């Protein structure tokens, strides 16, 4: 019934720049102040920054600021690291022991535009023997995030028989990789000559092709 | 002092499901135990929370399918009921101080998957360029590894790269479309006598067994 | 359809301030992103700044960071380039570019002639 609602779902400020998160809820917290705030990243359980609105939590660096009091909640991330790239929550405990945490804000580090170095992979003969071939394009290191992946099989656009994979950004250089899988048939894959990945992005001044051909490497 | 949560595993829609989470250093005679779970790209969500005197208090969407219990003095259960694929979560417990979910102790997780798919290891090939396509005064190059058509997560790519130094990456897992089975990238960038090195990706798959282990040895170019 | 004419560009010493300004006209380029780039004679075409919709920022390239600042003036269809402490580096044909691409992919379809930048 009763909502916690975090804003904004995404964030972006620079190394030494400063976010704000705003957590508001339907109904005041318990006590006015029980509400805690969590960052976490991939594949990990979230760690705890602050609790009772504005406690900081052992641990958790000084630049960690939480301020609110009622239903209107505030965490303030001060002087940015490229270790911060994560998405964070905040946790309201209400009156009939309730937990409800929000709906996450990813914060990502603004940093200069970086071209992607695009490589192609042709699918390997041990995996033709099966009756599937991959073809592989790589996009590496990069930002912003936004890119367009295009499939050429012998001059023909490519729809529906490919999948991207991002990675989430560098804790280092704060720039993304990204992959897409072009998956054919094997009676598919031996008809074709011509295998190209067309990789367009704001950093380029036009669009930058690799391509193979079957059988030539 | 720490958490562990253990029993996250594949099973049908409509199997119950039993989680443990055993604790080590603290006592639960103080101590409450707190279950969050997180579905796969998506948020953090409350689930309940047990008290020292053995209460159980849970979430408005949990309905009685959960159930959690204290079964001996370092281990906690959580037992689920009319599981479907939206059950499908990396599930936490974490040493609760009061009846608030905010606590700096947290258990790595444990991954449950719902579905009707079948337990499928996963083939591994190996991911080279063109070598007419790579510069001759190439100092460094990339390679990889492409572990698809496994179900359920993870896998886990390790590297061994003789005497070299490189580094890994592997990237997020991607549902195929038309099987529903996972594929990952794991990619290695070396530098220096690439050439004549012989490199190795060791892709793990818990799930299938403990000790299922694939070892794909290769070099950069098949001269 | 839309045309990019530039303009602004000219000789100026080390140190000194330009402001370029890139009007279309044609489509209303208030949903589009609008970049920069350089090209100096024989050398290859190199991002500088892009100014994506009002809300949504604005991104450098590393080399021009803390010195040009990119901005936009919706209302008359024309995004500038305000060029401060200019090196004998930023010596180059200066083009300008709308991202066809809604979702700021780089689908840059769309160019202008070019304006001279002179930095001795």
């Amino acid at each position: 019934e009763l909502d916690m609602t975090q804003t904004p779902s995404s964030v972006s400020a620079p190394v030494g720049g400063s976010v704000t998160i705003n957590c508001q809820s339907s109904q005041s917290v318990y006590g006015n102040n029980y509400l805690a705030w969590y960052q976490q990243k991939a594949g990990q359980p979230p760690k705890l920054l602050i609790y009772r609105a504005s406690t900081l939590a052992s641990g958790a660096p000084s630049r960690f600021k939480g301020s609110g009091s009622g239903t209107q909640f505030t965490l303030t991330i001060s002087d940015l690291e490229s270790d911060d790239a994560a998405t964070y929550y905040c946790l309201g405990y209400y009156n009939g022991v309730i937990n409800v945490f929000g709906g996450g804000t990813n914060v990502e580090i603004k940093r200069t535009v970086g071209a992607p170095s695009v490589f192609i992979f042709p699918p390997s003969d041990e995996q033709l023997k099966s009756g599937t071939a991959s073809v592989v394009c790589l996009l590496n290191n990069f930002y912003p995030r936004e890119a367009k992946v295009q499939w050429k099989v012998d001059n023909a656009l490519q729809s529906g028989n490919s999948q991207e994979s991002v990675t989430e950004q560098d804790s280092k250089d704060s720039t993304y990789s990204l992959s897409s899988t072009l998956t054919l048939s094997k009676a598919d894959y031996e008809k074709h000559k011509v295998y190209a990945c067309e990789v367009t992005h704001q950093g380029l001044s036009s669009p930058v092709t690799k391509s193979f051909n079957r059988g030539e490497c | 002092q720490s958490l562990e949560e253990s029993g996250g595993r594949l099973v049908t829609p409509g199997t119950p499901l039993t989680l443990t989470c055993t604790v080590s250093g603290f006592s639960l005679s103080t101590y409450n135990i707190h279950w969050v779970r997180q579905a796969p790209g998506k948020g953090l969500e409350w689930i309940g929370v047990i008290d020292t005197g053995g209460g159980t208090y849970f979430a408005s969407w949990a309905k009685g399918r959960f159930a959690i219990s204290k079964t001996s003095s370092t281990t906690v259960d959580l037992k689920m009921t009319s599981l479907t694929a939206a059950d499908t979560a990396t599930y936490f417990c974490a040493k609760g101080f009061d009846y608030s979910a905010s606590t700096n102790l947290w258990g790595p997780g444990t991954l449950v998957t719902i579905s009707s798919a079948s337990t499928q290891s996963p083939s591994v090939f190996p991911l080279t360029r063109c070598c007419k396509n790579i510069p001759s005064n190439a100092t460094s190059v990339t390679l990889g590894c492409l572990a698809t058509g496994y179900f359920p997560e993870p896998v886990m790519v390790t590297w061994d790269t003789g005497s070299l130094n490189g580094t890994t990456m592997t990237l997020p897992a991607t549902t195929l479309t038309l099987s529903g089975h996972y594929a990952t990238i794991s990619l290695l960038t070396v530098s220096g006598a690439w050439a004549k090195q012989m490199f190795t990706c060791r892709v793990a798959h818990t799930p299938s067994s403990t000790d299922w282990v694939d070892n794909k040895t290769f070099s950069v170019c098949s001269r | 359809e839309v045309q990019l004419q530039e303009s602004g560009g000219g000789l100026v010493q080390p140190g000194g301030s330009l402001r370029l300004s890139c009007a279309a006209s044609g489509r209303t380029i208030s949903r589009y992103a609008m970049s920069w780039f350089r090209q100096a004679p024989g050398k290859e075409r190199e991002f500088v700044a892009t100014a994506r919709r009002s809300g949504d920022g604005a991104f450098y390239a590393d080399s021009v960071q803390g010195r040009f600042t990119v901005s936009r003036d919706d209302a008359k269809n024309t995004v500038y380039l305000q060029m401060n402490s200019l090196k004998p580096e930023d010596t180059a044909v200066y083009y300008c570019a709308i991202d066809s691409d809604t979702f700021y992919s780089g689908s840059y379809d769309y160019w202008g002639q070019g304006t001279q930048v002179t930095v001795s």
